[PDB]
Protein backbone atom coordinates (compact mmCIF):
# COMPACT_ATOMS: atom_id res chain seq x y z
CA UNK A 1 0.00 0.00 0.00
CA UNK A 2 1.15 4.00 -0.39
CA UNK A 3 1.55 4.45 3.62
CA UNK A 4 -0.51 7.23 5.12
CA UNK A 5 1.47 9.76 7.02
CA UNK A 6 -1.00 10.76 10.14
CA UNK A 7 -4.24 10.68 11.00
CA UNK A 8 -6.31 13.74 9.57
CA UNK A 9 -6.56 16.46 12.31
CA UNK A 10 -8.58 20.08 11.14
CA UNK A 11 -8.13 22.47 13.85
CA UNK A 12 -10.51 24.20 14.56
CA UNK A 13 -9.36 27.48 13.63
CA UNK A 14 -11.03 30.87 14.34
CA UNK A 15 -9.74 34.63 15.43
CA UNK A 16 -11.69 34.11 18.84
CA UNK A 17 -11.89 31.28 20.18
CA UNK A 18 -8.92 29.43 22.67
CA UNK A 19 -8.95 26.07 23.37
CA UNK A 20 -7.76 25.66 27.45
CA UNK A 21 -6.90 22.45 28.94
CA UNK A 22 -8.72 21.18 31.99
CA UNK A 23 -6.66 18.21 32.49
CA UNK A 24 -3.55 16.68 32.58
CA UNK A 25 -1.88 13.08 31.98
CA UNK A 26 1.61 12.46 33.65
CA UNK A 27 3.40 10.63 30.89
CA UNK A 28 6.32 8.38 31.41
CA UNK A 29 8.33 7.49 28.38
CA UNK A 30 11.63 5.74 27.62
CA UNK A 31 14.29 7.08 25.81
CA UNK A 32 17.49 4.24 25.31
CA UNK A 33 20.92 5.47 24.36
CA UNK A 34 24.16 3.48 23.66
CA UNK A 35 26.98 4.66 25.49
CA UNK A 36 29.99 2.15 25.01
CA UNK A 37 30.72 -1.01 23.06
CA UNK A 38 32.74 -4.49 23.60
CA UNK A 39 36.20 -3.08 24.13
CA UNK A 40 37.89 -5.74 21.91
CA UNK A 41 41.79 -5.67 21.41
CA UNK A 42 43.65 -7.84 18.32
CA UNK A 43 47.20 -8.66 18.50
CA UNK A 44 48.24 -8.02 15.08
CA UNK A 45 51.13 -10.03 14.87
CA UNK A 46 49.24 -13.15 16.53
CA UNK A 47 46.08 -12.70 14.17
CA UNK A 48 48.05 -12.42 11.06
CA UNK A 49 51.34 -14.96 11.89
CA UNK A 50 50.26 -16.85 14.53
CA UNK B 1 14.87 16.98 24.15
CA UNK B 2 13.35 15.03 27.71
CA UNK B 3 10.17 13.53 25.94
CA UNK B 4 7.03 14.33 24.48
CA UNK B 5 5.20 16.63 26.43
CA UNK B 6 6.04 19.20 28.45
CA UNK B 7 9.01 17.85 30.49
CA UNK B 8 8.82 17.41 34.51
CA UNK B 9 11.74 15.22 35.21
CA UNK B 10 13.65 12.24 34.24
CA UNK B 11 15.05 9.42 36.27
CA UNK B 12 18.11 7.15 34.66
CA UNK B 13 18.47 3.12 34.31
CA UNK B 14 21.88 1.80 33.64
CA UNK B 15 21.26 -0.41 30.62
CA UNK B 16 24.02 -3.11 28.92
CA UNK B 17 25.80 -1.02 26.86
CA UNK B 18 23.62 1.95 27.30
CA UNK B 19 21.29 4.18 29.54
CA UNK B 20 17.69 4.42 29.59
CA UNK B 21 15.83 7.90 30.40
CA UNK B 22 12.07 7.89 32.21
CA UNK B 23 10.94 10.89 31.38
CA UNK B 24 8.18 12.20 33.49
CA UNK B 25 6.34 14.99 31.67
CA UNK B 26 2.83 16.33 31.95
CA UNK B 27 0.49 16.57 28.78
CA UNK B 28 -2.38 18.45 28.65
CA UNK B 29 -5.77 16.93 28.53
CA UNK B 30 -9.66 17.42 28.45
CA UNK B 31 -9.59 21.07 26.30
CA UNK B 32 -12.26 22.99 25.85
CA UNK B 33 -13.35 26.05 23.72
CA UNK B 34 -13.98 29.52 25.14
CA UNK B 35 -14.53 32.89 23.26
CA UNK B 36 -11.08 34.64 23.54
CA UNK B 37 -10.12 38.53 23.51
CA UNK B 38 -6.62 39.85 23.42
CA UNK B 39 -7.58 42.93 26.12
CA UNK B 40 -10.59 44.04 28.25
CA UNK B 41 -11.43 47.52 28.07
CA UNK B 42 -12.43 48.94 31.31
CA UNK B 43 -13.01 52.82 32.20
CA UNK B 44 -11.31 53.97 28.64
CA UNK B 45 -8.91 51.67 29.36
CA UNK B 46 -6.99 48.83 28.42
CA UNK B 47 -6.29 45.72 30.59
CA UNK B 48 -3.97 42.91 29.60
CA UNK B 49 -3.35 39.72 31.66
CA UNK B 50 -0.20 39.60 33.38
CA UNK B 51 0.35 36.06 33.25
CA UNK B 52 -2.80 34.59 31.71
CA UNK B 53 -5.18 34.42 28.88
CA UNK B 54 -8.81 35.94 28.81
CA UNK B 55 -11.32 33.55 28.51
CA UNK B 56 -15.54 33.73 28.13
CA UNK B 57 -17.68 30.73 28.74
CA UNK B 58 -20.08 32.60 27.10
CA UNK B 59 -21.53 35.20 29.23
CA UNK B 60 -18.77 35.74 31.84
CA UNK B 61 -15.10 37.14 31.45
CA UNK B 62 -12.64 35.38 33.56
CA UNK B 63 -8.49 35.19 33.51
CA UNK B 64 -6.91 31.43 33.72
CA UNK B 65 -3.48 30.42 33.63
CA UNK B 66 -2.72 29.49 29.85
CA UNK B 67 -1.93 25.62 30.50
CA UNK B 68 -4.44 24.87 32.87
CA UNK B 69 -8.43 26.05 33.53
CA UNK B 70 -8.40 27.61 36.37
CA UNK B 71 -11.11 30.77 35.93
CA UNK B 72 -10.58 34.15 38.02
CA UNK B 73 -12.03 37.01 38.18
CA UNK B 74 -10.50 39.95 36.23
CA UNK B 75 -8.94 42.12 38.89
CA UNK B 76 -6.51 45.07 38.46
CA UNK B 77 -4.05 42.72 40.34
CA UNK B 78 -3.94 40.39 37.84
CA UNK B 79 -4.13 42.79 34.75
CA UNK B 80 -1.88 45.49 33.77
CA UNK B 81 -3.21 48.90 32.06
CA UNK B 82 -1.72 50.00 28.91
CA UNK B 83 -2.89 52.60 26.76
CA UNK B 84 -6.70 53.07 25.84
CA UNK B 85 -9.22 50.91 23.64
CA UNK B 86 -8.84 53.01 20.44
CA UNK B 87 -5.72 50.66 19.62
CA UNK B 88 -5.75 47.23 20.45
CA UNK B 89 -7.51 45.11 17.81
CA UNK B 90 -10.41 42.65 19.07
CA UNK B 91 -11.05 44.25 22.45
CA UNK B 92 -13.86 43.61 24.34
CA UNK B 93 -16.24 45.21 26.96
CA UNK B 94 -15.74 43.93 30.28
CA UNK B 95 -15.39 44.74 33.90
CA UNK B 96 -12.88 45.20 36.00
CA UNK B 97 -12.84 44.42 39.85
CA UNK B 98 -11.25 46.20 42.11
CA UNK B 99 -10.28 45.00 45.40
CA UNK B 100 -9.72 48.15 47.28
CA UNK B 101 -13.27 49.30 46.46
CA UNK B 102 -15.07 47.40 49.34
CA UNK B 103 -12.46 48.46 51.37
CA UNK B 104 -13.37 52.48 51.30
CA UNK B 105 -17.04 51.08 50.53
CA UNK B 106 -17.36 50.10 54.34
CA UNK C 1 29.64 -11.90 -16.27
CA UNK C 2 33.38 -13.45 -16.14
CA UNK C 3 32.75 -16.75 -14.18
CA UNK C 4 36.51 -17.19 -13.78
CA UNK C 5 37.21 -14.10 -11.95
CA UNK C 6 34.19 -14.42 -9.73
CA UNK C 7 35.88 -17.89 -8.74
CA UNK C 8 39.23 -16.42 -8.01
CA UNK C 9 37.19 -13.73 -5.97
CA UNK C 10 35.68 -16.16 -3.68
CA UNK C 11 38.89 -16.68 -3.06
CA UNK C 12 39.07 -13.48 -0.99
CA UNK C 13 36.60 -14.28 1.36
CA UNK C 14 33.33 -12.25 3.00
CA UNK C 15 34.40 -9.03 0.96
CA UNK C 16 31.61 -8.08 -0.80
CA UNK C 17 29.10 -8.90 2.26
CA UNK C 18 30.63 -6.80 4.15
CA UNK C 19 30.66 -3.68 1.66
CA UNK C 20 27.17 -4.70 0.60
CA UNK C 21 26.15 -4.79 4.51
CA UNK C 22 28.13 -1.49 4.95
CA UNK C 23 26.29 0.23 2.13
CA UNK C 24 22.40 -1.32 3.38
CA UNK C 25 23.25 0.40 6.40
CA UNK C 26 24.03 3.62 5.39
CA UNK C 27 20.54 3.45 2.81
CA UNK C 28 18.64 2.68 6.10
CA UNK C 29 20.48 5.51 8.27
CA UNK C 30 19.00 7.95 4.98
CA UNK C 31 15.74 6.98 5.49
CA UNK C 32 15.61 6.93 9.61
CA UNK C 33 17.56 10.23 9.21
CA UNK C 34 14.17 11.68 6.78
CA UNK C 35 12.21 10.05 9.68
CA UNK C 36 13.54 11.53 12.50
CA UNK C 37 14.02 15.06 10.93
CA UNK C 38 10.26 15.31 9.19
CA UNK C 39 8.11 12.74 11.18
CA UNK C 40 7.61 13.96 13.93
CA UNK C 41 4.02 14.60 14.14
CA UNK C 42 1.65 11.89 13.92
CA UNK C 43 -1.38 13.86 13.24
CA UNK C 44 -1.90 15.99 9.78
CA UNK C 45 -2.46 18.99 10.28
CA UNK C 46 -4.69 21.46 7.89
CA UNK C 47 -4.98 25.19 7.35
CA UNK C 48 -8.22 26.12 7.70
CA UNK C 49 -10.30 27.57 4.55
CA UNK C 50 -10.20 31.24 5.52
CA UNK C 51 -6.36 32.68 6.15
CA UNK C 52 -7.69 35.60 8.51
CA UNK C 53 -4.42 35.66 10.88
CA UNK C 54 -4.49 39.34 12.11
CA UNK C 55 -2.64 40.54 9.15
CA UNK C 56 -0.05 37.63 8.67
CA UNK C 57 0.20 36.71 5.31
CA UNK C 58 1.55 32.61 4.88
CA UNK C 59 0.79 32.32 1.13
CA UNK C 60 4.72 31.72 0.82
CA UNK C 61 5.13 29.31 2.90
CA UNK C 62 1.58 27.27 2.89
CA UNK C 63 1.09 24.96 0.11
CA UNK C 64 0.57 26.33 -3.47
CA UNK C 65 -3.74 24.38 -4.34
CA UNK C 66 -2.63 25.62 -8.22
CA UNK C 67 0.62 23.39 -8.31
CA UNK C 68 -0.03 19.26 -8.74
CA UNK C 69 3.18 18.59 -6.80
CA UNK C 70 1.16 20.81 -3.44
CA UNK C 71 4.35 22.30 -2.44
CA UNK C 72 4.80 26.15 -0.95
CA UNK C 73 6.17 28.71 -3.64
CA UNK C 74 9.41 28.46 -1.29
CA UNK C 75 9.67 25.01 -1.82
CA UNK C 76 8.66 25.17 -5.10
CA UNK C 77 11.65 27.44 -5.77
CA UNK C 78 14.23 25.09 -3.18
CA UNK C 79 13.35 22.12 -5.55
CA UNK C 80 13.86 24.25 -8.95
CA UNK C 81 17.24 25.25 -7.24
CA UNK C 82 18.62 22.04 -6.90
CA UNK C 83 19.97 20.39 -9.68
CA UNK C 84 28.75 -1.84 -13.60
CA UNK C 85 26.52 -3.22 -10.43
CA UNK C 86 25.70 -0.02 -9.40
CA UNK C 87 21.92 1.14 -8.31
CA UNK C 88 20.15 3.88 -6.64
CA UNK C 89 17.41 3.26 -4.35
CA UNK C 90 14.04 5.78 -4.03
CA UNK C 91 13.91 7.24 -0.29
CA UNK C 92 11.20 6.08 1.59
CA UNK C 93 9.51 8.98 2.16
CA UNK C 94 8.47 11.10 -1.41
CA UNK C 95 8.51 14.77 -2.08
CA UNK C 96 4.99 15.02 -1.98
CA UNK C 97 4.64 13.24 1.53
CA UNK C 98 7.97 15.45 2.88
CA UNK C 99 6.29 18.31 1.96
CA UNK C 100 2.93 17.39 3.27
CA UNK C 101 4.37 16.88 6.39
CA UNK C 102 5.83 20.10 6.05
CA UNK C 103 2.61 21.16 5.21
CA UNK C 104 1.08 19.52 8.54
CA UNK C 105 3.74 21.00 10.77
CA UNK C 106 3.05 24.76 8.92
CA UNK C 107 -0.22 23.66 9.68
CA UNK C 108 -0.09 23.17 13.45
CA UNK C 109 2.48 26.01 14.16
CA UNK C 110 0.12 28.51 12.47
CA UNK C 111 -3.09 27.37 14.63
CA UNK C 112 -2.23 26.03 17.54
CA UNK C 113 1.47 27.61 18.16
CA UNK C 114 3.85 25.23 20.25
CA UNK C 115 0.73 22.53 21.80
CA UNK C 116 0.57 20.35 18.82
CA UNK C 117 4.45 19.98 19.64
CA UNK C 118 3.88 18.56 23.62
CA UNK C 119 -0.11 17.31 22.92
CA UNK C 120 -3.14 17.85 21.55
CA UNK C 121 -3.56 20.48 19.30
CA UNK C 122 -4.88 23.37 21.02
CA UNK C 123 -6.60 26.33 19.20
CA UNK C 124 -5.34 29.88 19.45
CA UNK C 125 -5.69 33.14 17.49
CA UNK C 126 -2.28 33.77 15.79
CA UNK C 127 -2.18 37.54 17.17
CA UNK C 128 -2.60 35.96 20.57
CA UNK C 129 0.18 32.95 20.02
CA UNK C 130 2.64 35.98 18.72
CA UNK C 131 1.96 37.36 22.29
CA UNK C 132 3.10 34.56 24.14
CA UNK C 133 5.70 34.39 22.27
CA UNK C 134 6.53 37.71 22.45
CA UNK C 135 6.55 37.32 26.07
CA UNK C 136 8.70 34.35 25.83
CA UNK C 137 11.52 36.62 25.03
CA UNK C 138 10.67 39.27 27.88
CA UNK C 139 8.01 41.75 25.52
CA UNK C 140 4.89 42.66 27.19
CA UNK C 141 1.67 41.82 25.22
CA UNK C 142 0.82 45.30 24.68
CA UNK C 143 3.33 45.83 22.40
CA UNK C 144 2.11 43.17 20.48
CA UNK C 145 -1.49 44.31 20.43
CA UNK C 146 -0.80 48.36 19.85
CA UNK C 147 1.60 47.32 16.76
CA UNK C 148 -0.72 44.73 15.21
CA UNK C 149 -0.09 46.06 11.61
CA UNK C 150 3.07 47.24 11.74
CA UNK C 151 4.47 43.39 12.62
CA UNK C 152 2.10 41.79 10.31
CA UNK C 153 3.50 44.49 6.95
CA UNK C 154 7.56 43.75 8.73
CA UNK C 155 6.67 40.10 8.52
CA UNK C 156 5.15 39.77 5.32
CA UNK C 157 7.66 42.06 3.89
CA UNK C 158 10.38 39.60 5.30
CA UNK C 159 8.99 36.79 4.18
CA UNK C 160 9.34 38.25 0.65
CA UNK C 161 12.49 39.52 0.77
CA UNK C 162 13.50 35.57 1.73
CA UNK C 163 11.51 34.66 -1.59
CA UNK C 164 13.61 36.93 -3.54
CA UNK C 165 17.12 36.97 -1.66
CA UNK C 166 16.26 32.91 -2.82
CA UNK C 167 15.27 33.66 -6.19
CA UNK C 168 18.34 36.13 -7.04
CA UNK C 169 21.55 34.28 -5.08
CA UNK C 170 23.00 31.69 -7.32
C1 LIG D 1 -14.57 23.81 19.43
O1 LIG D 1 -15.53 24.23 18.42
C2 LIG D 1 -15.24 23.73 17.11
C3 LIG D 1 -16.28 24.32 16.18
O2 LIG D 1 -17.58 24.27 16.77
C4 LIG D 1 -15.23 22.20 17.12
O3 LIG D 1 -14.84 21.75 15.83
C5 LIG D 1 -15.74 20.77 15.29
O4 LIG D 1 -15.84 19.58 16.12
C6 LIG D 1 -16.78 18.63 15.59
C7 LIG D 1 -16.87 17.50 16.60
O5 LIG D 1 -16.44 16.26 16.06
C8 LIG D 1 -16.31 18.16 14.21
O6 LIG D 1 -17.25 17.23 13.68
C9 LIG D 1 -16.20 19.38 13.29
O7 LIG D 1 -15.72 18.98 12.01
C10 LIG D 1 -15.23 20.38 13.91
N1 LIG D 1 -15.09 21.55 13.07
C11 LIG D 1 -13.90 22.08 12.77
C12 LIG D 1 -13.93 23.29 11.88
O8 LIG D 1 -12.85 21.60 13.18
C13 LIG D 1 -14.24 21.69 18.16
O9 LIG D 1 -14.31 20.27 18.25
C14 LIG D 1 -14.56 22.29 19.53
N2 LIG D 1 -13.59 21.84 20.52
C15 LIG D 1 -13.93 21.46 21.76
C16 LIG D 1 -12.80 21.03 22.64
O10 LIG D 1 -15.09 21.48 22.14
C1 LIG E 1 -8.89 14.34 35.23
O1 LIG E 1 -8.55 13.06 34.69
C2 LIG E 1 -8.31 12.09 35.72
C3 LIG E 1 -7.82 10.83 35.03
O2 LIG E 1 -6.41 10.72 35.10
C4 LIG E 1 -9.63 11.90 36.48
O3 LIG E 1 -9.44 10.94 37.52
C5 LIG E 1 -10.43 9.89 37.44
O4 LIG E 1 -11.68 10.26 38.06
C6 LIG E 1 -12.69 9.25 37.95
C7 LIG E 1 -13.96 9.81 38.54
O5 LIG E 1 -13.69 10.56 39.72
C8 LIG E 1 -12.21 7.97 38.65
O6 LIG E 1 -13.19 6.95 38.50
C9 LIG E 1 -10.89 7.52 38.02
O7 LIG E 1 -10.40 6.37 38.69
C10 LIG E 1 -9.87 8.65 38.12
N1 LIG E 1 -8.61 8.25 37.53
C11 LIG E 1 -7.45 8.28 38.19
C12 LIG E 1 -6.24 7.84 37.42
O8 LIG E 1 -7.38 8.65 39.36
C13 LIG E 1 -10.05 13.23 37.08
O9 LIG E 1 -11.28 13.10 37.78
C14 LIG E 1 -10.22 14.24 35.95
N2 LIG E 1 -10.63 15.53 36.48
C15 LIG E 1 -11.47 16.35 35.83
C16 LIG E 1 -11.78 17.64 36.53
O10 LIG E 1 -11.96 16.06 34.74
C1 LIG F 1 -19.83 30.89 33.26
O1 LIG F 1 -19.25 30.73 34.60
C2 LIG F 1 -19.90 31.58 35.57
C3 LIG F 1 -19.15 31.39 36.86
O2 LIG F 1 -18.65 30.06 36.99
C4 LIG F 1 -21.37 31.16 35.65
O3 LIG F 1 -22.03 31.99 36.61
C5 LIG F 1 -22.74 31.21 37.59
O4 LIG F 1 -23.91 30.55 37.05
C6 LIG F 1 -24.58 29.73 38.03
C7 LIG F 1 -25.70 29.03 37.31
O5 LIG F 1 -26.68 29.96 36.85
C8 LIG F 1 -25.06 30.61 39.19
O6 LIG F 1 -25.69 29.80 40.16
C9 LIG F 1 -23.86 31.33 39.80
O7 LIG F 1 -24.29 32.20 40.84
C10 LIG F 1 -23.16 32.14 38.72
N1 LIG F 1 -22.02 32.85 39.27
C11 LIG F 1 -21.79 34.15 39.05
C12 LIG F 1 -20.57 34.73 39.70
O8 LIG F 1 -22.54 34.83 38.36
C13 LIG F 1 -22.03 31.34 34.29
O9 LIG F 1 -23.40 30.95 34.35
C14 LIG F 1 -21.30 30.47 33.28
N2 LIG F 1 -21.90 30.59 31.97
C15 LIG F 1 -22.18 29.54 31.20
C16 LIG F 1 -22.81 29.84 29.87
O10 LIG F 1 -21.95 28.39 31.56
C1 LIG G 1 -17.53 49.35 24.31
O1 LIG G 1 -17.63 50.60 25.04
C2 LIG G 1 -17.23 51.73 24.26
C3 LIG G 1 -17.26 52.93 25.18
O2 LIG G 1 -18.39 52.87 26.05
C4 LIG G 1 -18.18 51.85 23.07
O3 LIG G 1 -17.81 52.97 22.26
C5 LIG G 1 -18.96 53.82 22.06
O4 LIG G 1 -19.76 53.40 20.93
C6 LIG G 1 -20.93 54.21 20.73
C7 LIG G 1 -21.70 53.59 19.58
O5 LIG G 1 -21.25 54.09 18.33
C8 LIG G 1 -20.52 55.66 20.47
O6 LIG G 1 -21.69 56.46 20.32
C9 LIG G 1 -19.68 56.17 21.64
O7 LIG G 1 -19.24 57.49 21.38
C10 LIG G 1 -18.48 55.25 21.84
N1 LIG G 1 -17.67 55.72 22.95
C11 LIG G 1 -16.33 55.75 22.92
C12 LIG G 1 -15.66 56.25 24.16
O8 LIG G 1 -15.70 55.39 21.94
C13 LIG G 1 -18.12 50.57 22.24
O9 LIG G 1 -19.03 50.64 21.14
C14 LIG G 1 -18.49 49.39 23.12
N2 LIG G 1 -18.42 48.15 22.37
C15 LIG G 1 -19.30 47.15 22.52
C16 LIG G 1 -19.09 45.94 21.66
O10 LIG G 1 -20.23 47.22 23.33
C1 LIG H 1 -0.87 37.43 0.77
O1 LIG H 1 0.30 37.51 -0.04
C2 LIG H 1 0.08 37.09 -1.40
C3 LIG H 1 1.43 37.10 -2.07
O2 LIG H 1 2.34 37.94 -1.37
C4 LIG H 1 -0.93 38.05 -2.04
O3 LIG H 1 -1.20 37.62 -3.37
C5 LIG H 1 -1.01 38.69 -4.31
O4 LIG H 1 -2.24 39.42 -4.54
C6 LIG H 1 -2.07 40.53 -5.45
C7 LIG H 1 -3.40 41.25 -5.51
O5 LIG H 1 -4.48 40.34 -5.67
C8 LIG H 1 -1.61 40.00 -6.81
O6 LIG H 1 -1.43 41.10 -7.71
C9 LIG H 1 -0.31 39.24 -6.63
O7 LIG H 1 0.13 38.71 -7.88
C10 LIG H 1 -0.52 38.11 -5.63
N1 LIG H 1 0.72 37.36 -5.44
C11 LIG H 1 0.79 36.03 -5.57
C12 LIG H 1 2.14 35.42 -5.34
O8 LIG H 1 -0.19 35.35 -5.85
C13 LIG H 1 -2.22 38.02 -1.23
O9 LIG H 1 -3.16 38.94 -1.76
C14 LIG H 1 -1.92 38.38 0.23
N2 LIG H 1 -3.14 38.42 1.04
C15 LIG H 1 -3.98 37.41 1.30
C16 LIG H 1 -5.16 37.76 2.16
O10 LIG H 1 -3.81 36.26 0.88
C1 LIG I 1 -13.03 37.99 13.61
O1 LIG I 1 -13.43 38.07 12.22
C2 LIG I 1 -14.77 38.56 12.05
C3 LIG I 1 -15.07 38.50 10.57
O2 LIG I 1 -14.98 37.16 10.08
C4 LIG I 1 -14.89 39.97 12.63
O3 LIG I 1 -16.22 40.43 12.49
C5 LIG I 1 -14.50 39.94 14.10
O4 LIG I 1 -14.53 41.26 14.64
C6 LIG I 1 -13.09 39.37 14.25
N1 LIG I 1 -12.70 39.32 15.65
C7 LIG I 1 -11.48 39.65 16.08
C8 LIG I 1 -11.26 39.53 17.56
O5 LIG I 1 -10.60 40.01 15.32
Amino acid sequence: YTMSLGAENSVAYSNNSIAIPTNFTISVTTEILPVSMTKTSVDCTMYICG
Amino acid sequence: FCGKGYHLMSFPQSAPHGVVFLHVTYVPAQEKNFTTAPAICHDGKAHFPREGVFVSNGTHWFVTQRNFYEPQIITTDNTFVSGNCDVVIGIVNNTVYDPLQPELDS
Amino acid sequence: DSTECSNLLLQYGSFCTQLNRALTGIAVEQDKNTQEVFAQVKQIYKTPPIKDFGGFNFSQILPDPSKPSKRSPIEDLLFNKVTNGLTVLPPLLTDEMIAQYTSALLAGTITSGWTFGAGPALQIPFPMQMAYRFNGIGVTQNVLYENQKLIANQFNSAIGKIQDSLSSTP
